[PDB]
């Protein structure tokens, strides 16, 4: 399962 | 970062993540934070991708050591280095919590702020869950439930459906239930009712905005698909 | 590291290899080598992927803010930060250099740990080189330079021209010419000359040394296809 | 030009 990868801005 | 100014700090953040040097980042954006104003969305969102690599990493070198400390379970070195690394997350998770309770989540009055900033309190909760156990690991679990909780409230009086905040918070917390609670039933109905009511909203957006909600959307339905 | 084993280091060095923990593999490859001991094949290639790792972040983010800086140069923030990435490389390559002066050259003995430690100082001055100015750059130039030489004449008289360390180390001093000597003409030839007097070689070699000598010649052949 | 990537045990 993914959570927001939210790694870029 | 005391002496040097908020204005360099942001700019240098901005600068650590083109070169991706995410520790950096975060330690500029810790500074930024601790000159005591509040954060714009855009230094919400760099505070955020900072920590989320530097945390990223952290949880994936885990991972890596605790299946391999687990095989061995089937000298001291594995499980001594996975302490290490887990004692190492725990101290980012810890300073994480730490910036959004002096002061971000207190002063945070807009919706928008607030909630980012309890989904953020869920998330790192969560990461300390991930490598908690026993009962210290069921008070944890609760800190992690009580902040999306909140954030999920004041997202469903104050936002549209379709808010890339409120669908990623969804997201998140659906997660949290699927891979923490142990609630693979909330976890989908989360999902599936924040994947319609979302649908049913998009006709309101312009192209840009339908974009981004559209790309939180299919994460949602990714995650349906390997659940049901 | 001091209070824990070599071997336990070791052991942990292969762990964060691993966990892609690049920093603290490197660490423990210090600290191993701080134990005195001369190192196994085994043990120098440990040491030799840790720094390698951890300069080679180094370089990229160097690269992508002098790159910044360059631009903006047709307040002081990128420059600053470039400078403190620049320090960081720096006493990365300080610190292995130190390794191999204290005391890993001079004991070394053997023709194939004697070339894969001057191959290593060659590229850890290549390394400052890139980021020098001016005549500092000209002595960091020349002790790249030396370095490579004398593991040249070295790997010429005791290894057969297919081993992958004398390849390797005339690959990257092929690319010292080209990218730091300004001797793009010395690079060709010593790449041509290298690849063929390995061809010739490798009726000599097993299937499985095969294999490990032609992925180093495909690279010097694809440096002589983007050269020439 | 590509040096040894050496980044693999
Ligand atoms: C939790 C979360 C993080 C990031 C996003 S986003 O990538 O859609 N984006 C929303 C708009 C803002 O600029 C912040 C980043 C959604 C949810
Ligand atoms: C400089 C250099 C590094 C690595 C190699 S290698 O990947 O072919 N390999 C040679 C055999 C040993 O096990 C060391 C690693 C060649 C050159
Ligand atoms: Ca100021
Ligand atoms: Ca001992
Ligand atoms: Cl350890
Ligand atoms: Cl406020
Ligand atoms: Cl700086
Ligand atoms: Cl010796």
């Amino acid at each position: 399962a993914g959570s927001i990868p939210g790694r870029r801005s | 970062m005391g002496s040097m100014e908020r204005a360099s700090l942001i700019q240098k953040a901005k600068l650590a993540e083109q070169a991706e040097r995410y520790e950096d980042m975060a330690a500029f954006m810790k500074g930024a934070v601790e000159k005591g104003e509040e954060l714009s969305c855009e230094e919400r969102n760099l505070l955020s991708v900072a920590y989320k690599n530097v945390v990223g990493g952290q949880r994936a070198a885990w991972r890596v050591l605790s299946s391999i400390e687990q095989k061995s379970n089937e000298g001291p070195e594995v499980r001594e280095y996975r302490e290490k690394v887990e004692t190492e997350l725990q101290g980012v998770c810890d300073t994480v919590l730490g910036l959004l309770d002096s002061h971000l989540i207190k002063e945070a009055g807009d919706a928008e702020s607030r909630v980012f900033y309890l989904k953020m309190k869920g998330d790192y909760y969560r990461y300390l869950a991930e490598v908690a156990t026993g009962d210290d690991k069921k008070r944890i679990i609760d800190s992690a439930r009580s902040a999306y909780q909140e954030a999920m409230d004041i997202s469903k009086k104050e936002m549209p459906p379709t808010n890339p905040i409120r669908l990623g918070l969804a997201l998140n917390f659906s997660v949290f239930h699927y891979e923490i609670a142990n609630s693979p039933e909330e976890a989908i109905s989360l999902a599936k009712t924040t994947f319609d009511e979302a649908m049913a909203d998009l006709h309101t957006l312009s192209e840009d905005s339908y974009k981004d909600s559209t790309l939180i959307m299919q994460l949602l339905r990714d995650n349906l698909t390997l659940w049901t």
